[PDB]
Order: C-alpha cells, then sequence, then structure tokens
C-alpha cells in the first residue's frame, strides 16, 4: 500500500525517464510534438550538436546530459545510439 | 497577485539556457556527485 518502491528503484525510473527524453529528442525533429518536455528536451539536443563550447567546458546544461548518456553508455554498448553523447563516452 | 507568468524560452542565451537546466536537473535524480555534509 505504500508505493514507494526502493529508494534506488523509484530513483532509477526518473533517471531513465529522463534519459528516454534524452533519446526521444536525439530521434525526434518533428514538429508533431507539443508536450513542454519534447519542447526543452529538442532545443537542448539540437544545441548539443552545435555546441563545441561543452568540451571547451563552458556549458553546464550539456554536462547534465553527458551524465545520463555516461551511466546509461556504462550498460549501453549500442554503437546506431541516437544519443551522441552516449558512442563519444564509451568508444573514447 | 499571480499576474506574471514565465514566458516560453528565450533568445537571450545564457539565462534560457539555465531555464532548460532547471527543467534537466528537476526531471532526474542522478548522484548529488559530492560529499554532502548534511542530514
Amino acid at each position: 500500500g505504500s508505493a514507494t518502491q526502493s529508494p534506488g528503484d523509484s530513483r532509477r525510473l526518473s533517471i531513465q525517464r529522463a534519459i528516454q527524453s534524452l533519446v526521444h529528442a536525439a530521434q525526434c525533429r518533428n514538429a508533431n510534438c507539443s508536450l513542454p518536455s519534447c519542447q526543452k528536451m529538442k532545443r537542448v539536443v539540437q544545441h548539443t550538436k552545435g555546441c563545441k563550447r561543452k568540451t571547451n567546458g563552458g556549458c553546464p546544461i550539456c554536462k547534465q546530459l553527458i551524465a545520463l548518456a555516461a551511466y546509461h553508455a556504462k550498460h549501453c554498448q549500442e554503437n546506431k545510439c541516437p544519443v551522441p553523447f552516449c558512442l563519444n563516452i564509451k568508444q573514447k | 497577485g499571480s499576474m506574471n507568468q514565465p514566458q516560453r524560452m528565450a533568445p537571450v542565451g545564457t539565462d534560457k539556457e539555465l531555464s532548460d537546466l532547471l527543467d534537466f536537473s528537476m526531471m532526474f535524480p542522478l548522484p548529488v556527485t559530492n560529499g554532502k555534509g548534511r542530514p
């Protein structure tokens, strides 16, 4: 009757949803979405594709995105993966 | 009260980026990435 799950489990679902939005927006360049998550995520994903500033250090926004993708890249060896970070972490 | 409402996106550059960063910071937990000297 709690439905709170174990602390590690509950934080795992929520963190995976963040990754699933990064995966969504990496594949998603369509205008057919009107939800807030997709709008901010496509904003930052198309940004990270045109952002040399992230490896140049002066961009904390992409530091968040690479943190999801790093943890995710430890488990995911996918060479066809939508997320550009995920490859650039586990390949290099 | 409650008149003013936050705008959808901005061409300012950096203020809009930290606003993006905010949405994501609340979207995921992640590790605290600190030792954290708090109860």
